[PDB]
């Protein structure tokens, strides 16, 4: 409603690096707010893409950013009779970035791992890995729960049970307010998907440089499934946390599986022990229900509500039966132990192939009225197909069905304006939360300040 | 449906021989065929699937190689463990059909039957019946013929024959012929004769016993 | 003097297209006086079989290894009944596996690239996305011989990249060999799930499908490892633009899935890929074998001085003034057009000529106009 | 690894119904078909049908369409088959096999692997009876030369597990027991032992018959026929 469309702030990165693929806010001990940007195709020291992370301070005029250095060298280590090898070429570092307190977690899902034992091996597979950084103290650590040293013949004999070789850990990441990092692995358990949880302090305290295989004493992983509905469901495409029980001591996880039950899609609400509490099923096949999930209280009653996005939803029109426009579903949390029934609200896109609902960002109380608001991105919306971001306000019975404000892409075509959004954080100390939008096709980030 | 025909119904071999079993299909099955072995015990195991692929743990002595019409299973350097029954399964179109069945036999030095006869016991006589039992023990091969003569008259009704599986130690065969009848009918005759015809000897082996001869 | 229209050539229309005449009369000598008009009739009738193009898409993965005979037997029977239905048939084929990129593809040992088939005993071909093998041709023996030489490859997961094959067969016209005036049929053979849009992010691919043709001189889809899988709406739009009719030849274990996909792609059909002859597929194809076309008239080399008016007569006797075209005609049906020619003044040139011709047919009526 | 454990033998009446199970362990049980196979007395395995554990869809052989209903129980990972209107032609041994249904990799199901143990069903109108046991002594005039043979005859009993031993298992060499044959709905059987001409009648040779179904143990002593 009050985001300023005229005075924008622009941040740019190296050409071809996909700067703006993922982004987040970061805060120092002194309280200043900066932006963390991931560029998963940045060139390494040998003119090979490895990815990168940039730490952009807040200037009104924008500009270039300094890069947060990591280690980009492949490692080989001899342990008894085995050799452990890590391969970081085209690992996609910066595909997902998150921040908690003074810790940046930047995760590379396409890092490859191998174990060689004489004439056998465990096969070169994308286990994924990801890096924890403390820039102020210059501390560095790594976390990779899906590495192993079991050869492929054992996996063949087991009928591929408990197979975490293609995890791609770091596809999606979240951090609870207690300080525990949760990672989604959509390819875990032979592309069924899994979740890996571990305390950040334990990760920093259990890391020794040189040992490529180690185990964190406090990590918990989800369980393999025998149900055919979960096959190829990509459990871990998107993750989120929230309070969905009434007990403030326990935390609840929301996980999206956009291909669950033969490309139908689902969103599951579990507790901290990976036991199901609820499951919302998709409405149409192949619409990627579960691509984006968000948790925020828009009704203004204290109970968190759920937003789900299906960017490939095809609505029934008059002149086009298959109008692939996208959809957003709003479920309101009821009183007591009642379950989440039918969706409270449906929002549908207007532009064809716009992929409406591919990113939902809770904006907080943008206009300071008493109810939370959201922002939905259509990366190929608008009459020209450049991109669009629509702001939806909250009211006593949910969200407003009409957008209060529409922001158009300031970049050329094909820039993917809205692939990543971040709100709910005030960056210029004026009292109203601001918004940052990442267009990786142009390798840029746009900052909108609310009034 | 598709009917699968197994050529050797019974195969007899010695240790270290090479044998082959053939299973042919009435319709076209591309490579959907599997070979199953059933040990004396009732347990069934799959040896080869996809008509040429060995299972995990099957020795590299069982082999199968063909497609289209005919299909084969070959054992080279035949060992003592693998003397069982074999079947082919098609699983190409529903309903699934099995082969006729091939049973493997050990060839061991053919022998001649040992023939014994036993008169009816006294307790059965008091009950009201009479059973006469003729035992043919330790003969090879398994094919044999038996005949009952009551005072020189052949009897066909009321005879039960029970054969045994091949011995696991001496690889011989044993069987029993029982003639059960009423006490009055048994007492109406005097002599009973058990005749055995075996491929070893052209002349049949005859054992006769007379009533009340002690 | 009285204007007249003497019929010169009046060969009756043929009954079977086995020379064939489709326009009667064939030549008319019109004679006119100044500022006068004259009317004459023409009869058009379709007695020639309709063209058909059929393109096959074959799954050549490890799961579809013993099902190759089933999909090559369908192609010996599907190319036989169409030779009894229509005399103008083109048949071609291509193959697909999946994106040749990890994690869909084995990449270790360095001997697993030359054959992904290595940790087992046997060997099988390297990985590829989609390759065009046989362009649409009227030779059947060549098609069968070419199909018999195809072997399988091996990849990791169960869903396959068979929709990139569908788009690349649809939008590459000069490479596949689609004809402008024909009925286009695309048979898609599979036995497993399929990869859909946004599924390629697990390989690092985020660029959406653009719906253009990326098959080069090597007959290989080049952007397989660069752009994402196509979605349902883009596939539907392109199938509608190119006038392609899509048939799903799938096994019984996956029939219901692709039956649920057909409601989301209108104009598509689903059969079953059995062992014997896939009789459901053949029956469906012969059911589509009813293809009835239109008849439209055009004027060629009309002099400026002359003006023409048309009255159409389609099925039944429903005369439509001011119409020169009829729709809804079945192969064998006949329609009649009454054409009136009026001359303005008297041209200096004594003799002229023009032609009335059905669109898409060689047969035509030549009118020689003489001014008296 | 994978185990398929089936229920015990069943003896039913000609016209009643039976329900047999096959508990599965060691695998998912929901991604695999559950096939049932009938093997009659004279070999000749037959396919009865299959059931989908994930959704209870049953595909039947035409011959057994109205005879067997195939159900499942995902809670205890146990499959079931029920036979209706039993007659004398359904007495056979039934097997449970496991076949692949859903695959997570580039592969295909290639038949029925990992069979069960076999459940024998016998359909007959008879009740449990104890076995009459008689001795089998040789002819007085038909004396032995170097090898002598004695026997124990059993007749007139119902369901047939029967353990026949000689001298409580001490005399195990040269012992053949013949399979029981059925007549008048009752089973009969015989056992034979061969010993040296000096062992008998010098020592005691006895046959012990145990019939758990009727809980009957009988010991008989082989004695030579008198005048
Ligand atoms: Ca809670
Ligand atoms: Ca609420
Ligand atoms: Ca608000
Ligand atoms: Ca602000
Ligand atoms: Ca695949
Ligand atoms: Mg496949």
């Amino acid at each position: 409603l009050n985001l300023d469309p005229v005075q924008l702030t622009f941040y740019a990165g190296p050409n071809g690096s996909q700067f703006g693929f993922s982004l987040d806010f970061h805060k120092d001990s002194h309280g200043r707010v900066a932006i963390v940007v991931g560029a998963p195709r940045t060139l390494g020291p040998s003119q090979e893409e490895t990815g990168g992370v940039f730490l952009c301070p807040w200037r009104a005029e924008g500009g270039q950013c300094p890069s947060l250095l990591f280690d980009l060298r492949d490692e080989t280590r001899n342990v008894g009779s085995q050799t452990l090898q890590t391969f970081k070429a085209r690992q996609g570092l910066g595909a997902s970035v998150v921040s908690w307190s003074d810790v940046i977690v930047a995760c590379a899902p396409w890092q490859h791992w191998n174990v060689l034992e004489k004439t056998e091996e465990a096969e070169k597979t994308p286990v994924g890995s990801c890096f924890l950084a403390q820039p102020e103290s210059g501390r560095r650590a790594e976390y990779s729960p899906c590495r192993g040293n079991t050869l492929s013949r054992i996996y063949v004999e087991n009928d591929f049970s408990w197979d975490k070789r293609y995890c791609e850990a770091g596809f999606s990441s979240v951090v609870t307010q207690a300080g525990e990092l949760v990672l989604g692995a959509p390819g875990g358990y032979y592309f069924l998907g899994l979740l890996a949880q571990a305390p950040v302090a334990d990760i920093f305290s259990s890391y020794r440089p040189g040992i490529l295989l180690w185990h964190v004493s406090s990590q918990s992983l989800s369980f393999d499934s025998s149900n055919p509905e979960y096959f190829d469901g990509y459990w871990g495409y998107s993750v989120a946390v929230g309070e969905f029980d009434g007990d403030l001591n326990t935390t609840e996880y929301v996980v999206g599986a956009p291909t669950w039950s033969w490309t139908l899609g689902a969103v599951e609400i579990l507790d901290s022990y990976y036991q199901r509490l609820h499951r919302l099923r998709g409405e149409q096949m192949a619409s990627y229900f579960g691509h984006s999930v968000a948790v925020t209280d828009v009704n203004g009653d204290g109970r968190h509500d759920l937003l789900v996005g299906a960017p490939l939803y095809m609505e029934s029109r008059a002149d086009r039966k298959l109008a692939e426009v996208g959809r957003v579903y709003l479920f309101l949390q009821p009183r007591g132990p009642h379950a989440l029934g039918a969706p409270s609200l449906l929002l549908t896109g207007t532009q064809l192939y716009g992929r409406f609902g591919s990113a939902i960002a809770p904006l907080g109380d943008l206009d300071r009225d008493g109810y939370n608001d959201i922002a939905v991105a259509a990366p190929y919306g608008g009459p020209s197909g450049r991109g669009q971001v629509l702001v939806f306000l909250g009211q006593s019975e949910g969200l407003r069905s009409r957008p209060s404000q529409v922001l158009d892409s300031p970049f050329p075509t094909g820039s993917a304006f809205g692939f990543s959004l971040r709100g709910a954080v005030d960056i210029d100390d004026n009292g109203y939360p601001d918004l940052i939008v990442g267009a990786y096709g142009a390798n840029q980030v746009a900052v909108y300040r609310a009034q | 449906d598709i009917q699968m025909t197994q050529s050797p119904s019974s195969l007899s071999a010695s240790l270290g021989e090479r044998v082959s079993l053939t299973c042919r299909a009435s319709q076209e099955i591309s490579a959907y065929l599997s070979w199953l072995q059933q040990k004396p015990d009732g347990t069934i195991k799959r040896l080869i699937y996809a008509a040429s692929t060995l299972d995990s743990g099957v020795p590299k002595r069982f082999s199968g190689s063909r497609s289209g019409s005919d299909y084969s299973l070959t054992i080279s350097s035949l060992e003592s463990e693998d003397f069982a029954d074999y079947y082919c399964l098609q699983f190409a179109t529903y309903p699934w059909t099995f082969g006729g069945g091939t049973k493997l036999e050990i060839r061991r030095a053919d022998a001649a039957p040992t023939v014994s006869i036993f008169p009816p016991s006294s307790e059965q006589l008091t009950s009201g019946g009479a059973s006469v039992v003729c035992f043919l023990n330790n003969f090879y091969p398994k094919d044999i013929n038996v005949k009952w003569k009551i005072d020189g008259s052949e009897r066909q009704n009321g005879v039960l024959n029970s054969w045994t599986d091949q011995d696991s130690k001496d690889s011989t065969y044993s069987m029993s012929s029982t003639l059960t009848l009423t006490k009055d009918e048994y007492e109406r005759h005097n002599s009973y004769t058990c005749e055995a015809t075996h491929k070893t000897s052209t002349s049949p082996i005859v054992k006769s016993f007379n009533r009340n001869e002690c | 003097p009285v204007s007249e229209a003497r019929v010169l050539e009046d060969r009756p229309l043929s009954d079977k297209g086995s020379q064939v005449t489709q326009v009667s009369p064939q030549r008319i000598a019109l004679r006119l006086r100044p500022d006068d008009s004259k009317n004459f009739s023409i009869q058009v009738r379709q007695v020639e079989d309709y063209p058909v193009d059929i393109y096959y898409l074959m799954d050549l993965s490890y799961s579809m290894k013993d099902d190759l005979w089933s999909i090559q037997n369908l192609g010996t029977k599907l190319a036989t009944q169409m030779r009894k239905l229509t005399s103008n048939l083109r048949i071609g084929f291509g193959a697909f596996v999946d994106k040749p990129v990890s994690p869909y593809m084995y990449i270790s040992p360095p001997e697993a690239l030359e054959n992904p088939c290595y940790d087992m005993k046997t060997t099988c071909l390297p990985m590829f996305g989609y390759k065009h093998v046989l362009t649409l041709t009227d030779q059947v023996t060549r098609f069968n011989e070419e199909v018999k030489k195809q072997s399988v490859s091996r990849n990791r997961d169960a869903p396959e990249g068979g929709f990139d094959a569908i788009m690349q067969a649809t939008v590459c016209d000069e490479k596949i060999g689609w004809r402008n005036d024909a009925s286009h049929l695309l048979v898609f053979t599979t036995d497993a799930k399929t990869h859909i849009a946004l599924d390629g992010r697990l390989a690092g691919i985020v660029q959406p499908n653009d719906g253009q043709c990326h098959v080069g001189s090597d007959n290989h889809y080049s952007a397989s490892t660069t752009m994402d899988y196509p979605s349902l709406g883009l596939m539907t739009e392109k199938l509608s633009q190119k006038n392609i009719n899509l048939i799903f030849a799938v096994t019984e274990n996956v029939v219901n899935l692709y039956q649920n996909y057909s409601e989301l792609i209108p104009g598509t059909t689903v059969g079953v890929l059995s062992m014997d002859s896939s009789n459901v597929l053949q029956l469906i194809v012969d059911a589509y074998g009813k293809i009835r076309s239109k008849v439209e008239l055009e004027v060629r080399d009309l002099p400026e001085e002359l003006s023409l008016s048309f009255n159409a007569t389609c099925l039944n006797n429903e005369v439509i003034p001011g119409l020169k075209s009829c729709m809804g005609l079945k192969i064998g049906d006949t329609v009649s057009f009454s054409i009136e020619a009026k001359v303005r003044g008297c041209p200096q040139e004594k003799e002229k000529s023009f032609t009335i011709k059905p669109v898409g047919f060689k047969d035509s009526l030549i009118v020689q106009v003489t001014f008296d | 690894r994978c185990s398929c454990r089936k229920s015990g033998p069943e003896v039913v009446k000609p016209g009643a119904s039976v329900k047999i199970s096959c508990k599965a362990s060691g695998y998912s049980f929901t991604a695999y078909f559950m096939n049932w196979v009938k093997q009659s007395h004279g070999k000749s395995l037959e396919w009865i049908g299959r059931v989908n554990p994930y959704n209870g869809d049953t595909l039947y052989n035409q011959r057994f369409k109205g005879k067997a209903t195939l159900t499942v129980d995902n809670s205890s990972r146990t499959a079931h088959m029920e036979l209706l209107s039993l007659t004398s032609e359904d007495s056979a041994i039934y097997y449970c096999g496991r076949s692949g249904a859903y695959y997570r990799y580039d592969g295909r199901a290639y038949g029925m692997d990992y069979w069960g143990q076999g459940t024998s069903v016998t359909v007959s109108s008879a009740k449990t009876t104890p076995p009459s046991v008689y001795p089998l002594a040789p002819g007085s005039a038909a004396q032995t030369n170097s090898m002598v043979t004695l026997g124990c005859l059993v007749k007139g009993y119902f369901p047939e597990p029967v353990t026949v031993t000689w001298n409580s298992g001490s005399l195990s060499s040269g012992v053949h027991t013949f399979p029981a044959v059925l007549q008048s709905d009752l089973y009969t059987l015989s056992s034979s032992v061969t010993v040296t001409s000096s062992t008998w009648p010098s020592q005691s040779i006895t046959c012990n018959v145990a019939h758990p179904a009727s809980s009957t143990k009988v010991d008989k002593k082989i004695e030579p026929r008198g005048p």
